């Protein structure tokens, strides 16, 4: 039985440990969960599961495990009651260089002081060039992942990618530069699969995402306040905090579930566990878990308290899910 | 009439983009239109668009129209209020209760701010009423509704 | 400004997030990655010194910056003892 | 032809001309509070009025 | 003398009036800005709201 | 409000040959008093005496009052002129 660690700083994660453990034991999978902390997690562990991370904790974990991007997945909108967005087969991708490095924003002609200024300028040149190369590499990683995702997705002859780009700050400038570079550079998988990439503004992008997310397949956002806002918008539109399954990739894959302070819906974390099991190979067990979730939401309809419609407790909901699985 | 409603149906269903770098919004659409949006839209649908095509596509068209109407009703709110102050984080069904909660809470906070800055509870309440009435008048919002809201916040304080 | 607006534009300075917090752990990770990048162009002795530095940073990471803060306190104590001795004419 | 011309005459797909904006004439109090920042904010206001 | 400009800036900022204006601006910033003209010309209230924010 | 009046005065002096009077420059100076522009005010005060016209001290004192107010208030010039320039030459830094 493998030992996949499981970071949980809060009582919510501490109880969801036992919850997901009961679920997994009823699902009969040959793996196990090891309670750890975000600051003492063990390296050389590629596939992981986790809980709602704070911003600083996401930055720390990304710097630890070499992460570059965060993906979302709103599959639970089909299960949401009175669903305004059934079968929301799109994906949002957000870069992470702000959380990984918040400080990225930042004499009479004697033969001595000018030399000192030259050396200081060389030092700052080296530093800023390294940081700029790292940011450019993270942005290239995000964009390459989004392109590979748009290509891997079942193309409806449209394959649309929206990219938020409020003109201004250095992050947006870099993002414009790398989008231009990739587009004018590769263009071949893009033009062959007919992947229509479009940089747009926030005020012109998020209403499109709201009204018609059918016209879009992939969304890309930098680590600005605007990108965080669009990500939280999608995280809510997928069924509220708790229902969407978040993911974090780079040099290693970890799964998460978004949740505010007062929320307790673990369906995002259950979908995260299912995605993890599909990644490792236990697709039958992931399908069992998904069928159990669907049975909980449709046959018994035992919805959690925070959600509209029916109302029930976290632990009773997890008991229903486990009994449905087994 | 029929022309503008067909343009509206095309914009809602997404078969057409609007004739500039402009977004679709309740404000940015009802401003063009005559402020009889939903009633005349549904009436024109049921009159001239439903009986033409078969019931099979008619059901899905009515469905999609209700979805897009709800989505524009959600679009009415601002992005910052939606995300940061937590109007949407629970969900569409809870947008209304969360808006009411945020409104009452921010009203109580503004009232406490005015009383801490000025004291003189009568003066503070008067200034709060003036501010609320002016913001309602600027947001095209009923003055009776604003006065009732202000009295409600004062009672709940 | 068409449409009956649902909510009023009300804001409180308390509701406005004013944290301005300051992180050290990600800065140390960035330093470690920069040193790792610099290690490739290093000579033998410089490579050994940078390896010792990387080991020191890893020790800070495992100690959760406690040894780092201890060294900071040591240096600050050295400076604080250094200042009043140089006041030749207090 | 009259009906066709009347329907063609108006651009429902387009956006109407908003009322014009007179000069700002910023106040001395706000300027004393924010000397150097109102220029950046006005530039951002132009940027948002054009794009957003 | 780099600190003499800073001393002048200190003499400028160190006033009671500027703090009174801050005290009455943050509590009632609607007075300063031309909000009726902004809401009149502006087609999206999100612009005016982000302007005040 | 000033440019229309001084275009009427250009239409007066240049086009039609008529020349303004103390009443005309009085209406001109009242506008600059209301607008608070003390520099254009001082221009009008100087132009009067260069043409023999004499201002009203009720307006001269209001001009000097606006001048003293903007002096003490720092509004003697706009703020965008009283801020440092880019030490490094850059087409974006200078704002063009």
């Amino acid at each position: 039985a493998k030992t996949i660690p499981f970071v949980a700083s809060t009582a919510l994660g501490e109880r969801l440990f036992a919850g997901v453990q009961k679920v997994l034991a009823a699902a009969k999978a040959p793996v196990s969960l090891v309670q750890t902390d975000a600051k003492f997690a063990p390296a050389d562990a590629k596939y992981l599961l986790a809980e709602p991370l704070s911003a600083a904790a996401t930055g720390e974990l990304a710097n630890k495990y070499g992460l570059s991007s965060k993906v979302t997945s709103g599959a639970a909108s089909q299960f949401y009651p009175n669903s305004i967005y059934p079968s929301l087969n799109v994906e949002v991708v957000q870069n992470l260089y702000a959380l990984s490095n918040p400080a990225f924003s930042s004499t009479v002609k004697d033969e001595s002081a000018i030399k000192l200024a030259e050396l200081q300028k060389e030092t700052e040149r080296n530093i800023s060039s390294f940081f700029r190369d790292e940011a450019n590499k993270s942005v290239q990683a995000t964009l390459r992942l989004a392109c590979d995702k748009a290509i891997k997705t079942k193309a409806d002859k449209k394959t649309v990618m929206v990219v938020t780009k409020p003109h201004g700050d250095a992050f947006d400038d870099l993002l414009a530069q790398v989008t231009k570079s990739e587009s004018d550079g590769r263009a071949d998988e893009l033009r062959n699969s007919s992947v229509s990439v479009e940089p747009t503004l926030v005020g012109n992008a998020w209403p499109k995402l709201v009204m018609f997310p059918e016209g879009v397949n992939v969304v890309v956002c930098g680590p600005n306040a605007s990108g965080d806002q669009v990500a939280q918008l999608f995280v809510g539109i997928a069924g509220g905090t708790g229902m969407v399954a978040q993911q974090l990739v780079g040099d290693a894959v970890v799964f998460t579930s978004a949740n505010a302070e007062d929320n307790e819906n673990p369906t995002g974390a259950l979908l995260a566990a299912s995605n993890l099991l599909t990644a490792l190979g236990h697709e039958a067990e992931a399908k069992k878990i998904a069928a159990a979730v669907a049975k909980a939401y449709t046959t018994d309809r035992i919805l959690p308290k925070e959600l509209p419609g029916g109302k029930a407790d976290l632990e009773a909901f997890i008991d229903a899910v486990a009994k449905h699985a087994s | 009439d029929a022309v503008k409603f067909q343009t509206l149906y095309n914009v809602l269903t997404g078969k057409q983009h609007l004739k500039d770098q402009v977004p679709v919004k309740d404000c940015n659409l009802t401003a063009i239109f005559g402020a009889s949006w939903k009633a005349d839209l549904n009436k024109w649908f049921d009159s001239e668009y439903a009986p033409k095509l078969p019931a099979a596509e008619r059901d899905s068209a009515k469905k999609s129209l209700d979805l897009y109407l709800k989505r524009v009703d959600l679009t009415r709110y601002t992005r910052e209020e939606l995300t940061t102050y937590g109007i949407l984080a629970c969900g569409p069904g809870k947008v209304d209760a969360l808006t009411e909660k945020h409104l009452l809470e921010t009203g109580k906070a503004r009232l406490e701010e005015l009383t801490a800055g000025l004291g003189n509870k009568d003066e503070g309440v008067n200034a709060f009423r003036k501010e609320v009435e002016q913001e309602g008048k600027y947001a095209n919002w009923p003055a009776e509704k604003s006065k009732a809201l202000a009295d409600k916040v004062i009672a709940a304080s | 400004v068409s449409g009956v607006a649902p909510t009023i534009y009300l804001r409180s300075k308390a509701a406005l997030p004013a944290t301005s917090t300051t992180d050290v752990r990600p800065q140390l990770y960035a330093l470690q990655r920069f040193a790792k990048a610099q290690l490739k162009t290093a000579t033998e002795a410089e490579r050994a010194a940078i390896e010792a530095d990387i080991a020191r940073y890893q020790e800070y990471l495992d100690s959760d910056l406690e040894k780092l803060k201890q060294d900071v306190a040591e240096d600050t104590a050295k400076k604080q003892k250094l200042i009043p001795l140089l006041d030749r004419y207090p | 032809a009259l009906a066709k011309a009347s329907a063609a005459q108006v651009d429902w797909t387009s956006l109407p001309a908003a009322p014009p904006r007179p000069s700002p004439s910023a106040p001395d109090t706000l300027i004393r509070l924010l000397g150097s920042v109102v220029d950046d904010l006005a530039d951002a206001d132009k940027v948002e009025q054009k794009y957003g | 003398n780099v600190y003499a400009p800073m001393a002048e800036k200190l003499a400028l900022k160190s006033n009671p009036e500027l703090k009174v204006l801050f005290k009455e601006a943050l509590l009632q910033p609607a007075k300063l800005l031309p909000l009726d003209v902004d809401y009149q010309c502006s087609h999206d209230r999100e612009v005016v709201e982000a302007k005040r924010d | 409000k000033f440019a229309a009046m001084m275009d009427i005065l250009e239409e007066m002096d240049a086009r039609s040959g008529i020349k303004p009077n103390a009443e005309s420059w009085g209406y001109v100076l009242k506008e600059l008093v209301q607008a608070g522009d003390f520099r254009l005010g001082w221009v009008c005060i100087a132009g009067m005496k260069s043409l023999g016209i004499t201002p009203d001290q009720a307006l001269v004192d209001a001009n000097e009052a606006n001048a003293a107010k903007a002096k003490a208030a720092g509004t003697d010039f706009p703020a965008y002129l009283k801020k440092a320039a880019p030490e490094s030459f850059d087409t974006k830094a200078w704002g063009i």
